[PDB]
């Protein structure tokens, strides 16, 4: 099936996670007059917001990945939910709300876990 | 257990935001629709199954943004046009062979700066004031005045507001969706439907209808200071005409500066007016009075009255027809009292030319006269009522953003945030 | 994570039919099945059937297929992820063998192998 | 169409006592209620707007709360300058007033 | 030899394929006055067209690659030409014309072949 | 310790090299009125300079890397300094001055060493 | 240093009569002409 842009918004986190490229395509293209400056401001805004998400993927060792596995172990303080009660029960919309507070913390952990990982790889290849 | 966080890029999640939208469309019209991006012939509408979103048409920023965009495009379309400040001179006016339109002769500047000319032009009453009788244009003691370029059209052209990349617009498919609340059926679109920027008063013209039943929307309907935005489901047709056969007369008032004056009437002098079907307007007022009881009582009586005061723009069905700004008396449409349980209405409409458009005091516009006989046909698809603080509802308006709100209720601007962190039993290697 | 209140103890006599309600809250009604289960005197517990408020689909045991009227309304949305629903249940050829406590149960998950499993229950209704 | 029942109509307390006034609504009004203070021979002054928002410049001893149908205005530690008539406001309808002494 | 920007435009597809970085460098740098707005419009246009090519490489698992090997098998309906009659006979200009119609189809195949590849890798590391 | 943006500017090249993500975050976000056009010109300038550094990392096989190891052997003409007298003696500021002349040469060597590396990998997978 | 790269073996179709550079240059000059006359004095009092 082909649900469309945000088609799986109401589907479960597991279902939507197979339709990632759907939302990844339309993030950069889409699904001195008044309109002239109004459009230019939007064309620059789209690029800035895109490169910010790409910037975070880059410093997490996830550049080029849609599904990216990391080294940060899941702190149960963030959410003490079982695996089967998340990917087959919740929607990404609900999940983003429940992890609203802890999102900024995870973003830092994913960063130093990458600068230490490549610092280690620089030593693994020092022989 | 063994749970590590994993990064997901492209997750269907969004937040309520407000960004700068841009236009899309399909002589130059005031709304510069030629400068907009072409509307795509394949309009992608994706339906969001299982999704339930909260809407609030009364906080919508698209409305506040559209309203300043129109104002911004209006001001843009008057810069190159001629300034009628030399017209702010003493006029010698006589009636025309009741007493509405005048016949005014003045001394005017020619193309040479040391020569005058005694030209005459016709003016409607509403454009002049006294001091042969000596008159003067209405705007002279408040604002400069700019003649609308006679090649731009006031025609409402369907405009589509589009969100940038990485944003989306969420429609509302709920056929009986009132103002606020959680829309059960939701879909996502890249641009809005073809919205015609019809500037009107009291009677919403040429707009989009309601499916199923006639809706009624308001912030607090118990609050008398909140306009009721009633939307019809069946359009009642209204026909307007200025029947005078007017003529346009160019007057060179400077180098490259030509003021278009009303020459003379060719034939009968008649009244401008509008017709609505008295039967169709009776059954439409009934549909409205029905949904009015759902909020006020099955036994209370619903009464319609005309306006109770204000300026011409709000006390009358103000609009524009073929380029000339009508102001129709509506007392013949809101004069009914409803208990718990060929025809034509005719409205005397006046015509003006010095119009301030929005509420700006400082930027007046002279609409040049339209040659020929003006008649236009349009649907009144909405209404803007105001209950008296027996519950009586009287028409009203003024704030032009209620017009835009009557077509932007279905939509909402959201910001896509595609990064999502969630745990699984996955870890990378060494 | 919400309540599933039911009707009262309506005690009739054999031959008649009884309609038991089940009004939901605190959760999206259309996202989970509604199971119907009974524990009568004479046997233990017996699973009657579930119905899918979203798809409208119904699956019930052969021991009750020709007796049970299983219908659902449509949810009235409260918030983005909350609604209020209602599930109905009737029985045709009623006897004294069918005397017991009846419950409604919300399904367990939205996908997987335990989608319809009676997880969140009501309070019970005493029949004849 | 709405009816605001303000109680009590009059009260008396000492300097430093806790005073509470209630306004009951005949049906749900959300948080659309405003509280005013009017002294003898003076115009009213806005104390609380939107049920529970203290207006700027009002001394902190005042406070309001309520939602749906039950509302209240509280003066923690009464003072001498607080002698006035207090009334709630729902749109164009006012409470009958409370004379503090 | 150093042919220059588009130097191998008339050379064979194999020859030009060794001079990729040549054309890759000058894709982003180059080989309210009238000119002021005219230049700003061009500086934004260059970035948008660049990130679109990078966006496609990203969702094909080719981010960072100049020569990228995939999993989509070559459908002979697209071109029933032999390998030696392409890389040693044709020029990239001719090739882009012969594959004009089928180009949009390949671009979709390269996308889901990557979202299924990483979905599979998420399972390979689930143990 | 957390020194902050450019905190290790005066520290040794080895110390600063562990604090790379610090400077990598604030390279894209930060640590028709007059200001309106003045700000838009800056928002475009920030993206162009960012993508230029990313463009170089891409054609060096370093896209996504903070510490990236290459194949170009260190020519002692560039700097005849010992390893321990660089990473534990010098600051990146001093180092950028001493390698000012030879920087443009290294940037070319890192490019063809990548187009030949992937051309070789295309042959390693031709079987 | 004006870099001119010669395209060996290449053969391109040209059409000077459809070229958009011409249509673009022509409105650029017109646009620069109009720009260079805004600040300058208006001789309308000379129309005497
Ligand atoms: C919107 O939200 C609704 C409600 O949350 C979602 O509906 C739920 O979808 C999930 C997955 O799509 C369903 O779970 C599956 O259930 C089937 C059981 O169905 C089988 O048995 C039924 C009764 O006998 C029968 O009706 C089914 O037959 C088909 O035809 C009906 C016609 O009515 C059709 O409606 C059905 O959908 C069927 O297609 C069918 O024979 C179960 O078999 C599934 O398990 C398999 O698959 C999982 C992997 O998904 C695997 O792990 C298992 O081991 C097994 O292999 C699966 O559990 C759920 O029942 C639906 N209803 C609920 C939860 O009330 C809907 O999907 C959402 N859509 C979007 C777009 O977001
Ligand atoms: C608004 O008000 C303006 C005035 O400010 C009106 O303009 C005047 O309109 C009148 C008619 O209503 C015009 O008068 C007519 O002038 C015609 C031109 O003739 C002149 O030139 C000839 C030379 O060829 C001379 O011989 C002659 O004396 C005139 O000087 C005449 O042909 C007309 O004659 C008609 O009337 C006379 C007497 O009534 C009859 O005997 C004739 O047979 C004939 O029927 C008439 O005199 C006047 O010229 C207009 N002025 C200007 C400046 O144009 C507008 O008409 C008025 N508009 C409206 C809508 O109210
Ligand atoms: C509500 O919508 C109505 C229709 O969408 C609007 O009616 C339109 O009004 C304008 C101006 O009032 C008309 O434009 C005029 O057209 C005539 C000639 O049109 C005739 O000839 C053309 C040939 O090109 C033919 O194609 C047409 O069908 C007509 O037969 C011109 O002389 C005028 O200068 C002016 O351009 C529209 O034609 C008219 N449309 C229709 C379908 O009647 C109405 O104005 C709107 N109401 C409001 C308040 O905005
Ligand atoms: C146009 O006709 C009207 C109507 O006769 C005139 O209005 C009269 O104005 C005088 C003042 O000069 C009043 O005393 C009368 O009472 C008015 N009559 C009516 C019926 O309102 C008007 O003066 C005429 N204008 C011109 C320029 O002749
Ligand atoms: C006024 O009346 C109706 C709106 O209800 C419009 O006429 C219908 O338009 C729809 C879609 O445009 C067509 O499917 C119908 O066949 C039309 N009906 C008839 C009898 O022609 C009409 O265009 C409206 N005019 C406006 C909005 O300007
Ligand atoms: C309105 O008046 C104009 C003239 O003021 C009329 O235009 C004339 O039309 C006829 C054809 O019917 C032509 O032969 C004339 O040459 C036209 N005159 C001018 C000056 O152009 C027009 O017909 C009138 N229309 C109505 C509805 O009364
Ligand atoms: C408004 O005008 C329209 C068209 O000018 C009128 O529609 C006409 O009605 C007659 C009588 O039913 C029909 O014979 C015509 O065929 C209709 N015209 C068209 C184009 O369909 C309408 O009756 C008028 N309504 C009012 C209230 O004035
Ligand atoms: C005016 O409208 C607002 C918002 O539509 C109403 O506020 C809601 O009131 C209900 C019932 O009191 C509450 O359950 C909601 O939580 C309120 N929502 C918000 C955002 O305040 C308000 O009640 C209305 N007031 C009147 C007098 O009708
Ligand atoms: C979880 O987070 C808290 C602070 O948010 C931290 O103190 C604790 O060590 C963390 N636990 C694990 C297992 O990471
Ligand atoms: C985040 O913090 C706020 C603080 O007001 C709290 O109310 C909320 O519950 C927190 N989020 C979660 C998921 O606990
Ligand atoms: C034009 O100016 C002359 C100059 O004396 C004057 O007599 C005449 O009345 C003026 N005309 C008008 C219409 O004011
Ligand atoms: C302008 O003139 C009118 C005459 O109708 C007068 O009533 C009004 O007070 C004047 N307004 C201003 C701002 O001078
Ligand atoms: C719209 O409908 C919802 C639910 O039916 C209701 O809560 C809300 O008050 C309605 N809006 C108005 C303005 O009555
Ligand atoms: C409204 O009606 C009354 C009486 O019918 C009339 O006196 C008044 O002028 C009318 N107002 C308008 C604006 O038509
Ligand atoms: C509107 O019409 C009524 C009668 O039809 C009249 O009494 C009233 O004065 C008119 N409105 C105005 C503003 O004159
Ligand atoms: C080639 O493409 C056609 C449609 O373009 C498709 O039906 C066919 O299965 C494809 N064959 C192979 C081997 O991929
Ligand atoms: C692509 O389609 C067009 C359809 O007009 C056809 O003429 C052309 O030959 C097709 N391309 C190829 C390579 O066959
Ligand atoms: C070092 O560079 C010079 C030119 O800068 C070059 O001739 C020499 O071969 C290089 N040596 C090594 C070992 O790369
Ligand atoms: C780079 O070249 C200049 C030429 O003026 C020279 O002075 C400088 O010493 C050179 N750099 C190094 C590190 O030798």
């Amino acid at each position: 099936v082909f649900l469309g842009f945000l088609g799986a918004a109401g589907s479960t986190m597991g279902a939507a996670s197979m339709t990632l490229t759907v939302q990844a395509r339309n993030l950069l293209s889409g699904i001195l007059t008044v309109w002239g400056i109004k459009q230019l401001q939007a064309r620059v805004l789209a690029v800035e917001r895109y490169l910010r998400d790409q910037q975070l993927l880059g410093i997490w060792g996830c550049s080029g990945k849609l599904i990216c596995c990391t080294n940060v172990p899941w702190n149960s303080s963030w959410s003490n939910r079982n695996l089967s009660e998340i990917w087959d029960n919740m929607t990404w919309l609900q999940w983003d709300k429940e992890i609203s507070n802890y999102t900024q913390i995870i973003y830092g952990l994913l960063e130093e876990s990458q600068n230490q990982q490549e610092k280690n790889e620089q030593d693994l290849l020092a022989l | 257990e063994n749970l590590w966080v994993t990064v997901y890029y492209g997750v269907p999640v969004w937040k309520d935001a407000e960004t700068t939208l841009f236009c899309a469309s399909d002589k130059h019209n005031v709304w510069a629709t030629h400068a907009c991006v072409p509307t795509d012939p394949n309009p992608q509408e994706i339906h969001l199954e299982n999704v339930t979103e909260e809407f609030n048409m009364w906080k919508n920023n698209m409305v506040e943004q559209m309203h300043t965009d129109i104002i911004s495009l209006w001001d843009q379309s008057l810069k190159p046009c001629v300034k009628l400040t030399p017209l702010c001179v003493t006029l010698q006016c006589t009636n025309v062979t009741r007493g509405e339109l005048k016949n005014c002769s003045f001394n005017m500047t020619t193309e040479l700066r040391d020569k005058k000319q005694k030209v005459y032009s016709l003016f409607y009453r509403l454009d002049v004031v006294q001091i042969n009788k000596e008159y003067r244009l209405i705007n002279c003691n408040t604002s400069a005045i700019t003649q609308a370029c006679p090649k731009v059209s006031f025609e409402p052209i369907p405009i589509h507001y589009c969100a940038p990349a990485g944003f989306a617009i969420l429609k509302c498919k709920d056929k009986k969706f009132n103002g606020t609340g959680p829309c059960p059926s939701v879909s996502t679109v890249q641009c809005t439907h073809g919205i015609k920027p019809v500037v009107s008063t009291q009677l919403l013209l040429n707009g989009s209808l309601a499916e199923e039943e006639v809706m009624i929307r308001s912030e607090n309907i118990t609050n008398n200071a909140k306009n009721i935005l009633v939307q019809f489901n069946t359009p009642v047709q209204i026909n307007c005409t200025r029947p005078n056969n007017n003529t346009r007369k160019s007057i060179r008032i400077g180098p490259g500066q030509a003021f278009y004056a009303t020459g003379d009437i060719i034939g009968d002098i008649r009244q401008a007016h509008c017709n609505v079907s008295k039967a169709t307007w009776n059954e439409t007022l009934g549909k409205v009075v029905k949904q009015l009881r759902k909020h006020f009582g099955n036994n209370t009586i619903i009464r319609f009255a005309n306006s109770s005061g204000g300026d011409l723009e709000v006390t009358t069905h103000s609009f524009n027809c073929g380029g000339e700004f009508f102001y129709c008396n509506t007392s013949g449409l809101f004069n009914s009292t409803w208990i718990s349980n060929n025809d034509s209405i005719t409205l005397p409409c006046r015509i003006k030319q010095i119009i301030n458009m929005w509420q700006r005091i400082g930027q007046a516009m002279y609409a040049p006269p339209i040659q020929g006989v003006i008649r236009c046909v349009s649907n009144i698809t909405g209404l803007i009522l105001t209950r008296d603080g027996t519950e009586t509802f009287r028409p009203g308006g003024g704030d032009m953003r209620d017009n835009w709100r009557s077509e932007l209720y279905k939509y909402k601007v959201v910001k896509i945030e595609p990064l999502g962190v969630a745990p699984t039993r996955c870890k990378r290697r060494v | 994570q919400g309540q599933l209140v039911q009707s009262g103890a309506t005690t009739t006599k054999p031959g008649s039919s009884v309609k038991i309600s089940c009004k939901t809250s605190g959760y999206r009604f259309n996202f989970y099945h509604i199971n119907w289960i009974r524990q009568t005197a004479g046997r233990g517990p017996e699973w009657m059937g579930w119905i899918s408020p979203y798809s409208g689909d119904k699956n019930l045991a052969p021991a009750f297929q020709d007796r049970v009227n299983m219908t659902t309304d449509t949810e009235v949305p409260v918030t983005s992820f909350t609604s209020t629903g209602a599930a109905y249940m009737e029985i045709r050829n009623l006897t004294s063998d069918d005397t017991g406590t009846y419950f409604c149960a919300k399904g367990l998950l939205r996908d997987g192998s335990s989608t319809w499993l009676p997880y969140l229950w009501g309070q019970g209704t005493l029949l004849t | 169409d709405i009816q605001m029942t303000q109680s009590p109509s009059s009260l008396s307390a000492s300097l430093g006592d806790r005073v509470t006034i209630t306004c009951q609504a005949s049906r749900g009004i959300g948080k659309d209620l405003n509280w005013y203070q009017q002294k003898a021979g003076k115009a009213p002054k806005l104390l609380v707007s939107d049920a529970s928002t203290l207006e700027g410049g009002v001394p902190s001893r005042f406070s309001g709360s309520g939602f749906h149908q039950n509302f209240s205005l509280t003066i923690s530690s009464l003072q001498a300058e607080d002698v006035a008539t207090y009334f709630c406001q729902q749109y164009e309808t006012f409470g009958q007033g409370t004379k503090v002494d």
